[PDB]
RNA sequence: UAGUCUGGCACGGUGAAGAGACAUGAGAGGUGUAGAAUAAGUGGGAGGCCCGGGCCGCCGGUGAAAUACCACUACUCUGAUC
RNA sequence: CAUCAUUCUAUGGUUACCCAUCAUUAGAGGAAAUUUCCAAUAAACUCUGGUGUAAGGCUUAGAGUGAUGGUCGAGGUGCCCUAUUUAGGGUGAGGAGCCUCGGUGGCAGCCCCACCAAAUCCUCU
């Protein structure tokens, strides 16, 4: 029906709308990102452990199907 | 159309019982009409002639590049340059003012053209119709529309209103602008026939009086 | 074409009730964004009006017309009948 | 580049008179359906010059400018069947004709997403 056209890698502004505003979301999941920021879903699985290696987000429980993160702590 | 009561042409000097007001008044004559269509090819158009010094006062403008250099300074012409009619039409839609502030324009000869560019036919649907002639004569040719004929119009409200004389000239000059006005409704007569039903001779500001 | 069916005119009237006109004699009536305002319009217009004093306005601002200041035709209906 | 408007030029056009729609006069025009086709049906709707008046630069050659070296964004509007009627069940075709940076809901605004619409009708079935 309504076919959608996504993108392989980031635009410069879209990473500034990812790296600032995805840590303002609570469900940081690769299914949230590729519906919202509209990318090739495979990408969003890889981007989130670079942010863990950057040290923003919290790996609650990683799985094959769904990897679940949340925004920054309170303390 | 024809009526006439021109056997007792006096009793117009009755001044101080109607007149007691101080501003400059214009004797503006309403006449009663009936049975005319505003929609159709039915016209009530033309300019009724008045040679006997009416002298209409309004927002006056005069142009002309002739031997009117000194002939037009008798009245003190506000002669803005032929070049300087630019913002006359430009400060109209971009700016929200009437950039004219004058209720007449002029067509002249010696040069056959006045202006056929965006400024001339820019006035073509503004009103205040530039029609008058001052071509080749030069006797005065400045006040010879003012001291000459009056204009009127037709529209969708079926009523007529136009000036006949002015307050500076006396009641014996306001009687010279009655006879030579409605005698041009018996000469000018298509078969929109018997248009004049009742006549209201008046001051500017007073009470209704009848000549029929 | 006789006849016959039919409409008009004529002889050919009277009175009332009625429905619509016209001739009329008063009211009420008007909503585009917008400008402070249900912009009915024409020739207007920066002045006049009353108690020297004071008023609505000009212009700005909506928009070919803009409010006080002589008049009158229309147009939506009501509406008295020699 | 194809374009509407802006300022500097305009021997350029007619003042009881010129624009763009609407109101009307004489012209040029079908896919689906239908099933296997064909030539036809029968117009919806679009414009050419005629003419009219409540808003207004007509147009015109052309130097500098609002704004895409791709432009506007482009997602909604209908008809038919039902006692799920604040809702449920259908899907043929082709022209036309319009709003907004819409208000309220969610990982609250922007992106994603949900709903309520600004005016929708004509036609061959």
């Amino acid at each position: 029906r309504d076919k959608l056209n996504n993108l392989v890698l980031f635009d410069k502004a879209t990473y500034d709308k990812l790296c600032k505003e995805v840590p303002n979301y609570k469900l940081i999941t690769p299914a949230v990102v590729s519906e919202r920021l509209k990318i090739r879903g495979s990408l969003a699985r890889a981007a989130l452990q670079e942010l863990l290696s950057k040290g923003l987000i919290k790996l609650v429980s990683k799985h094959r199907a769904q990897v679940i993160y949340t925004r920054n702590t309170k303390g | 159309s024809r009526d006439t009561l021109y056997e007792a042409v006096r009793e117009v000097l009755h001044g101080n019982q109607r007149k007691r007001r101080k501003f400059l008044e214009t004797v503006e004559l309403q006449i009663s009409l009936k049975n005319y269509d505003p929609q159709k090819d039915k016209r009530f158009s033309g300019t009724v002639r008045l040679k006997s010094t009416p002298r209409p006062k309004f927002s006056v403008c005069v142009l002309g590049d002739q031997q009117h250099c000194d002939e037009a300074k008798a009245v003190d012409i506000p002669h803005m340059d032929i070049e300087a009619l630019k913002k006359l039409n430009k400060n109209k839609k971009l700016v929200k003012k009437l950039a004219k502030k004058y209720d007449a324009f002029l067509a002249s000869e010696s040069l056959i053209k006045q202006i056929p560019r965006i400024l001339g036919p820019g006035l073509n649907k503004a009103g205040k119709f530039p029609s008058l002639l001052t071509h080749n004569e030069n006797m005065v040719a400045k006040v010879d529309e003012v001291k000459s004929t009056i204009k009127f119009q037709m529209k969708k409200v079926l009523c007529l209103a136009v000036a006949v004389g002015h307050v500076k000239m006396t009641d014996d000059e306001l009687v010279y602008n009655i006879h030579l006005a409605v005698n041009f409704l018996v000469s000018l007569l298509k078969k929109n026939w018997q248009n004049v039903r009742a006549l209201y001779i008046k001051s500017t500001m007073g009470k209704p009086q009848r000549l029929y």
